[PDB]
């Protein structure tokens, strides 16, 4: 219940401090709310006046995000190009093996 | 063997005989009827003539049923000798006019059923001498007009139906001498026009039914009906209810006028009706003002939708102390008064208006309120204590508003909550500020999951 | 089933001939439709363009009726007046025993 | 194997992840391994860093300083961090972007400056940041676009300036951000845009102007030829003009709910062959259904609260892929045939003025699950109108003017709603509707007859 304005027993945090991101950690049988400075791997932080939350990366073959349609680091074996992840790095630009990109 | 062959018989309370000879395909009456017969049922047979009858000997016969036979014609003397006859049933036969003479002077006759024949003509004096007639059924026939002359006689009549005929006009004084008439049913005719004095003479009338007709104009003729308690003119083509419309009808409990393209309603139209229990207007476009209900304090239900109502008076609940249902969906409401003086309210529907805020005192101390619907307004703020004193509140719909947060205090008893279409409402809400919730519609699915659902939650 | 355009099995009549009244009999578990020329005692017949039906009288202290609010014979010990059933026959006109009317 | 109280784990077979977050540290720890690829110093009490062991961390790729007490970052703070790809300074007390500490971090790809109190971007604070791809400046005190500083970031692909106080965007504000793919400007106070305020953004696929104060349709998007997603919901725009999206043929998504939209040009939504959804609620001055020529891939169309009184006969020829149609709350009287709309799964025509349903209207809609015709003026339905709707599951004909109701093709229903049809006194029987689980009859006696005095009301 760190970074939390409004805590509880079994649910963890329910409302975060102004500038932090809400994230639902899921152990299985029960789930707890958390207030984070940045979102964990697989998620991106979305700010709004009322609250900020970690939302899931919406992108094929992506491991990390800037936003829901912009990838920042692709799944293994896929090449990063303009925020997207492709098997073959499409014509017009070659792939950088050493770099894992285009 | 005290009963005719194939018939079934039974003593009545006075040990006079009830004879059932219905549904035996008889073409003629049975033979050996006891002079002590009080009831004779000859329904559903093939009787087209009553020439050979033993009826003259049945001096105690009170009720005769001839429904569902093939009578086209009843001769002058058919009911001679039935000095005790109270009820005659001739429904569902093939008469094309009311017999000209067979029904005259049946002095003890109280109830006459002529319904479901093909009757197009009521001869001028066919009810002559019916001094005792109380109940008359002429429904489902082919009448094209009120038989004004034939009814001149019947001053003892209490209940009549002319429903399901082809009457197109009711002239002045059409029922002019029916001073005992309590109920008159004219539904399913083709009445377009009513004389301005067409109901004069109906001093005792309590129920008038003009439902399912073709009226273009409000029936001003009811002004005379000072004892009217139930009035029905639904499913007509009426376009306005004028001022002082019910000024002559202070006993009205019930006024039904839905499925009329009503557009305007007069300022005064519904004042001074202390017994009226329900009022319902759906689709009244040109209504810009909430009606004055002075002297009309007993409404339990009020529905006024599809109009151009912009405001309600601050003191509107002073006129609505018994109101249990209020429906003003589909108007232009912006600012709500306080509803607290409407102490009895159980249900409030204010969907599809233009409401922008809920204040602290709008819903205060409505202890019986169960369901409140504010869907499709423009609500951006709800005071945190707006719902503090609604212990009965069970359903709350705030769908499609402009909210950015959601109050807790006073809503622990909710079973139904609806919030979809509030895009800015991104704050969570936790499962035991709302332990009793069973249907939730959230703005986002992650609000469902955080609640503990990923009990019905959408999305 | 009698007087009927649509005889179901596992059921009574579903739609009657034009000028007959539909009535819902209750045998106990199963209920059955019937098509009557007039409605049984305690009911009135209601006619509409494509459905005539037996509706029950719900006038207090009444045994038969013409209409929803017009009684035609009251229960034992009650007096009939303008189609309403009374205990005391209200002032202006007294009771009258031979008929139980006013 | 690790600074005291910190937590360390291998990052590969050589390098090291060091977690020193949330230890209430006032100063950096002392014995930091040269093997450190990742260092987390978040949630601590560090107000500046001058006594640092950072210069020896030549393999450090990620440094996290979120949620500390930083007001000031001195010029040499990050010298020697040759490998630094990510720098996180969000949720600190900076009031302007450090004037010099951030220049010439040549490896730096991601910089978080969000949730500070930054009111000023010095003109050359980003000089030398040629690797910078992602910049977060969301939730600060910015009052205009720092045009100057942004000329030095032409490799930038993603940026957010959301949750600031920006009121105007001048011509060429982003004019050398030719690589920018995503730009977020939501929750600002933008009230006016230059007619070329987005020129130079050749690569931009997403633009987010939601929750601002625009009075006027941002015609400056016309140069954004690669725009796939546009958002300008929750502004004060009343009109979408003719040829509005003519420069944006790849748009997949355009969101503009919660605007007081009233006009839409005829041509506005033509030639958008990738657009999947169109949604107009409350569009109350609109009198004609918009032309969708060359815009054939809509899966959902919602157009409500308008003055639409008829659809063109041939309207489904432009809606071959439509799955959801919502035209509730208009003035529709006569319906065309929807049979060319083969993919329809839901039709909502509630609160119109529809007077009959013909044989032809809904024929061969094999995927139609739900049809809502509540609150119309329907007095006849053709007996075969629903003959070929094998997927029909929900039918709502509440508050119409019916006096009869079809059986043919409705044995599959689970939901039937008929209340408010006063003339519908005829009986419906459970043999024709074995699948019903929710029923609203015109009268309670109709429920009883069904076998119910599985839910029937009243
Ligand atoms: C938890 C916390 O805020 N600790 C300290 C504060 O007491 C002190 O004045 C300052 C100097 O180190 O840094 C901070
Ligand atoms: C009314 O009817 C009664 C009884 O038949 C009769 O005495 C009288 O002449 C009639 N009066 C009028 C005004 O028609
Ligand atoms: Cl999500
Ligand atoms: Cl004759
Ligand atoms: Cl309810
Ligand atoms: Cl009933
Ligand atoms: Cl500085
Ligand atoms: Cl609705």
């Amino acid at each position: 219940c760190k970074g939390c304005l409004s805590c509880s027993k079994d649910n963890g945090c329910s409302r975060c401090q102004q500038k932090l991101f809400f994230f639902l950690r899921r152990e299985g049988m029960r789930q707890y709310g958390e207030c984070l400075h940045s979102c964990p791997s697989g998620y991106y932080g979305h700010r709004a006046p009322d609250m900020n939350r970690c939302a899931r990366c919406r992108i094929e073959n992506c491991d990390s995000c800037f936003s829901k349609d912009f990838c920042t680091k692709c799944k293994v074996g896929f090449y990063l190009h303009r925020g997207r992840c492709f098997d073959e790095c499409p014509d017009g630009f070659a792939p950088l093996d050493e770099t894992m990109e285009c | 063997r005290g009963c005719p062959t194939h018939c079934h018989c039974e003593p009545d309370g006075r040990m006079l005989l009830r004879v059932d000879c219905s549904d035996l395909g008889l073409s003629e009456l049975p033979s050996n009827l006891s002079v002590f017969t009080s009831y004779l049922d000859l329904s559903m047979n093939n009787i087209s003539q009553l020439l050979p009858n033993p009826l003259p000997s049945l001096r105690f016969l009170e009720e005769l049923r001839l429904a569902g036979n093939a009578l086209t014609y009843i001769p002058k003397g058919a009911f001679t000798g039935l000095y005790s006859l109270k009820v005659l049933m001739l429904q569902n036969n093939q008469l094309r006019h009311v017999p000209t003479e067979a029904l005259q002077n049946l002095r003890s006759l109280q109830s006459l059923r002529l319904d479901a024949n093909h009757i197009s003509y009521v001869p001028p004096s066919c009810f002559s001498g019916l001094h005792s007639l109380r109940h008359l059924w002429l429904d489902d026939n082919a009448l094209t007009e009120i038989p004004v002359q034939a009814f001149r006689s019947l001053s003892a009549l209490q209940a009549m139906t002319l429903a399901l005929n082809k009457i197109h006009h009711i002239p002045d004084y059409a029922f002019g001498n029916l001073s005992s008439l309590v109920v008159l049913h004219l539904h399913n005719n083709r009445i377009h026009s009513l004389g301005k004095k067409c109901f004069d003479g109906l001093h005792s009338l309590e129920t008038l039914d003009l439902n399912y007709n073709n009226l273009d104009e409000f029936p001003t003729a009811i002004r005379t009906l000072s004892n009217l308690k139930e009035l029905g003119f639904h499913s007509n083509n009426i376009r306005s209810i004028p001022e002082k419309a019910f000024v002559g009808n202070p006993s009205l409990i019930t006024i039904h006028f839905y499925d009329n393209p009503i557009q305007f309603v007069g300022r005064s139209a519904f004042q001074h009706l202390p017994e009226l229990r329900t009022l319902t207007l759906n689709g009244a476009s040109q209504i810009t003002e909430f009606p004055d209900l002075t002297g009309t304090a007993n409404l339990e239900s009020l529905t006024l939708t599809g109009a151009q109502i912009s405001s309600l008076p601050q003191t509107v609940c002073n006129q609505l102390p018994n109101l249990q249902v209020l429906d003003l969906s589909y108007n232009l409401l912006e600012d709500l008064p306080s509803f607290s003086v409407c102490q009895k309210l159980q249900k409030i529907d204010l969907r599809h208006n233009e409401i922008y805020e809920i204040k602290v005192d709008t819903f205060q101390q409505l202890l019986s309120l169960r369901s409140l619907n504010l869907a499709w307004n423009k609500i951006a703020i709800i005071h945190p204590n707006a719902f503090s004193t609604l212990p009965s509140l069970i359903k709350l719909d705030l769908s499609s508003n402009l909210l950015s947060s959601f109050p807790i205090t006073g809503l622990h008893g909710l079973t139904h909550l609806k919030l979809t279409g509030n895009h800015a409402l991104q704050s969570l809400i936790s499962s035991e500020n709302f332990p009793e919730l069973k249907v939730i519609e959230m703005p986002y699915a992650y609000q469902c999951c955080a609640f503990g659902v990923c009990v019905q939650c959408s999305p």
